[PDB]
């Protein structure tokens, strides 16, 4: 626990302490260690909520309206496959942030007080990110 | 003497409802949370209510309002989570309320499964230190569950309390020693207090106390800590018109008070004075007993206007004020005088001599 205080004694930006929780992830399975870290989990959960809000805002902008479509056409990627790639990248980032939340809160994050809303939003947003309709329409 | 300091009562929420539990916050000693069960005259209103009042302002409004579908018999503040209020309801759902959120409805509620409480819950309290705390909750079926405040979907630790012949202990109240987290005491409707262990090989009920001849309404351990350690002593109040001062060491009663002529409804120690304690009964009387001065008569006594049944009492952390709630949701606060509440340097030895003499 003294070393986990030296974490903030050394860490400066949020990415470094995210990586520190990633490296030390198993060590928080212990109950005393898990109870030691309480005030930093809220900070990183709020930062992940900010980031998934940014993802939501990016996804609000339609794909043709976004620079992704233009730069995909410029780089010879066809527009339907470009939209598919865009949706897949957003899905990948959503999964990465979900894994970040799991690492920060530890296992059993779906039932956490803050992780319930995150899990619900991730599930709904992943359902909305389903791309099979685009492929079906293009093939038809 | 006791001087009336303040009166709290809401026409919309607290009317025609009893007061089930009171609690003062450690971080906010001027914030008092009070529970209210369902109102028969208001079937359309929510059943359980929890109102948080304030003393630093003289405004009569409740500072915070919470409600939930099941009648709330217990409410308290989380010791190390100042924005949270934990309540125990009729169906056993251990509801939690965040004052930051605009929603009055509970943010979380435990399931009504066998792994959780499917019975009324009159005992919910947070125990531990800031780096390790747990929410202990006991139902009237004897099931005791230790939860984590950050996750109420399933209990961290949980089992059913039995003492002998696998007989269910229908706990009605509980208490913990000051600084202790593994041992605790429970008072059941059997009339028998049980000193029990939370976790370990001997986890469960350790000892049995015969004592009272009726259901226990309340039990409280010694809160004042100082020169002479009195943590082993506790007090109990039941429907048999008797208050009873006991200790863990002696299985038999140490002393009994029967000056009351009605159902004594709860009894609370003082957190500063080692000897002084108080009780409130069903004929409107709040009685302060100072064992150093007199183990024979109440040291002070007051009665609320109209004399309704006082259902619950609570001491402030400074010990200078006492709150009491009754059957119509009328909360009354009495300031206690300096010459009774404040313990001199020799009051601890006075209580030691009083205990030795008895």
């Amino acid at each position: 626990t003294a070393r986990l205080r030296d974490q903030l004694g050394t860490a400066k930006n949020a990415n470094e302490m995210f990586r520190i929780f990633s490296r030390f992830n198993a060590l928080f399975v212990r109950p005393h260690i898990r109870g030691a870290i309480r005030e930093y989990q809220t900070q990183l959960i709020q930062r992940v909520k900010d980031d998934i809000e940014s993802l939501h805002d990016k996804f609000k902008v339609q794909y043709p309206q976004s620079q992704a479509c233009k730069m995909s056409h410029v780089r010879d990627l066809p527009p339907v496959s470009g939209s598919i790639i865009w949706a897949k990248q957003i899905d990948r980032q959503l999964t990465a942030y979900m894994k970040r939340v799991e690492d920060v809160l530890g296992k059993g994050w779906e039932n956490h007080v803050e992780g319930q809303k995150l899990k619900q939003d991730g599930d709904s947003f992943r359902m909305k990110l389903n791309t099979q309709e685009i492929f079906d329409d293009w093939a038809r | 003497k006791l001087s009336l300091n303040r009166q709290f009562f809401d026409e919309r929420w607290s009317k025609h409802r009893v007061v089930s539990c009171l609690d003062w916050s450690s971080q906010y000693p001027e914030l008092l949370v009070a529970s209210y069960n369902n109102n028969e005259d208001a079937p359309h209103e929510p059943d359980g209510v929890a109102l948080v009042w304030n003393m630093k302002y003289k405004k009569t409004t409740p500072e915070y309002v919470f409600h939930c579908q099941s009648a709330v018999m217990s409410a308290t503040f989380a010791k190390f989570h100042p924005n949270l209020v934990v309540g125990g309801t009729y169906s056993g759902q251990i509801v939690l309320w965040d004052n930051r959120s605009n929603k009055r409805t509970p943010v979380q509620r435990t399931p009504l499964s066998a792994a959780a409480h499917t019975h009324p819950v009159y005992c919910v309290n947070v125990v531990g230190t800031q780096n390790a705390h747990n929410l202990i909750s006991i139902s009237t079926d004897g099931k005791i569950c230790s939860w984590s405040l950050d996750m109420l979907s399933h209990p961290q630790d949980s089992m059913e309390l039995v003492h002998k012949q696998s007989k269910a202990v229908a706990v009605t109240s509980m208490s913990f020693p000051v600084g202790d987290v593994n041992n605790f005491v429970v008072g059941s409707e059997e009339g028998s207090v049980y000193t029990a262990c939370r976790h370990g090989s001997k986890a469960g009920i350790s000892e049995m106390f015969e004592g009272h001849q009726g259901p226990i309404t309340g039990i409280h351990c010694h809160a004042a800590v100082g020169a002479v350690d009195f943590s082993h002593l506790f007090v109990t109040s039941s429907f048999d018109w008797t208050v009873k001062l006991w200790t863990t060491k002696n299985n038999k009663p140490l002393y009994s008070f029967e000056d009351n002529a009605d159902y004594v409804y709860d009894v609370m120690w003082s957190p500063t004075h080692p000897a002084l304690f108080a009780c409130v009964d069903g004929m409107g009387r709040l009685d302060l007993w100072n064992l150093n001065n007199d183990t024979e008569v109440p040291t002070a006594s007051i009665s609320v206007e109209g004399n309704p049944a006082l259902n619950r009492v609570r001491w402030t952390h400074s010990g200078r004020e006492i709150a009491v709630g009754d059957s119509e949701g009328q909360i009354v606060i009495y300031d206690v005088g300096e010459q009774i509440a404040v313990p001199r340097n020799d009051e601890w030895a006075r209580f030691g001599r009083t205990l030795a003499e008895i």
